């Protein structure tokens, strides 16, 4: 056959950064193709459209076949709340060289892989794990309101409302509320959120 | 899985000279066990809709254009539109594979290579 598979891939070294106020962070990338390709990393604020106030060190460069390097990730400026995280997302943007070469196809791709970058003020204890017991649940018709009465973004794993999972879940800003669709269930409500090291936390519980 | 992983894979149909009205020409599939959807757009010249699913693409030897695109059930995948970077993205579950095909009525190619480049974002949860 004519046109060749095109098979693209990045390997980040994790899933989330924690940015934490008192110390710059990092975040492993590597190549898992056999030849080099181009990275360009950029943050970009929660509206995933802004450009963040912080850089990414080196911003841009050419990672070899099969290479793993350390990004540096640096606060640039903005005035940041001292009493609630902020969220940011860091993206990785992987591209390939140009392809070596009836009517055929030259199939090419270019990935983004983002990560939120939260920055965690440094009067700010502890971890989201540790108060995401805190959240609050309100039915209203088939919509499920959650409540976060904590400083913390928390990064829903994993709702479901009588054993029935809720999908198009979205992070829970602090002091701030977001709206669910009601799983078609229900009573019994278990939530995992997803840890600042990236694993799911143990379910948490709640009967509405 | 951990990682992004993205397949373009050409599909058998394409030829020169008069296609089968809206056929597929290649497949994408978006694999990574941690997310949960994913955004795509062609990187392209031109684009015809604001959401970067259809465009036109010119053969390297002859420079003569193909239209391509989502398949219309494909794009009826979609679970929304947001703007991300300055331009809108169509979203998709990260468990549908997504077909490309020969926009529009059926067309007559000319024998050339045709380059395809898409663009996948995912949002890591």
């Amino acid at each position: 056959l004519n046109s060749a598979t095109k098979l693209f891939s990045v390997k980040l070294g994790a899933t989330r950064v924690i940015y934490h106020a008192g110390t710059g962070a990092t975040l492993s990338v590597s190549n898992p193709q056999n030849y080099p390709i181009l990275v360009q990393s950029s943050v970009k604020a929660a509206d995933k459209s802004s450009p963040a106030p912080f850089l990414v060190m080196p911003p841009l460069f050419r990672l070899e076949a099969n290479q793993q390097s350390q990004l540096r990730i640096v606060r640039t400026g903005g005035d940041m709340p001292t009493d609630r995280e902020t969220l940011q997302w860091v993206c990785i943007k992987a591209v390939p060289p140009e392809n070596e070469p009836g009517a055929t196809l030259d199939l090419n791709l270019s990935i983004n892989a983002c990560d939120k970058l939260i920055f965690r003020p440094d009067a700010v204890k502890g971890t989201p794990e540790d108060v995401a017991g805190n959240l609050r649940w309100v039915e209203t018709g088939n919509k499920l309101k959650v409540e976060n009465p904590t400083p913390f973004y928390m990064n829903l794993a994993s709702v479901t409302v009588g054993g029935k999972p809720i999908t198009g879940l979205e992070y829970v800003p602090p002091f701030a509320d977001k709206t669910l669709n009601m799983p078609g269930s229900h009573g019994d409500i278990e939530w995992r959120v997803i840890t600042d090291f990236g694993g799911e936390s143990h379910p948490f519980h709640y009967v509405l | 899985g951990s990682d992004l992983t993205v397949s373009l894979i050409p599909v058998s149909g394409l030829k020169a000279g008069k296609n089968a009205p809206s056929a597929k020409i290649a497949k994408l599939v978006v694999n990574s066990t941690t997310l949960k959807e994913f955004g795509v757009r062609g990187i392209s010249n031109n684009v015809v809709d604001s959401t970067g699913t259809a465009w036109r693409v010119a053969g390297k030897n002859t420079g003569k254009e193909i239209g391509v695109g989502l398949s219309s059930d494909s794009l009826r995948r979609s679970d929304s539109t947001e703007k991300w970077n300055g331009v809108n993205w169509m979203t998709f579950n990260s468990n549908d594979t997504l077909d490309i095909v020969l926009t529009g009525p059926a067309q007559n190619v000319t024998a050339d290579t045709y380059p395809i480049t898409l663009d996948v974002v995912g949002y890591q949860p």
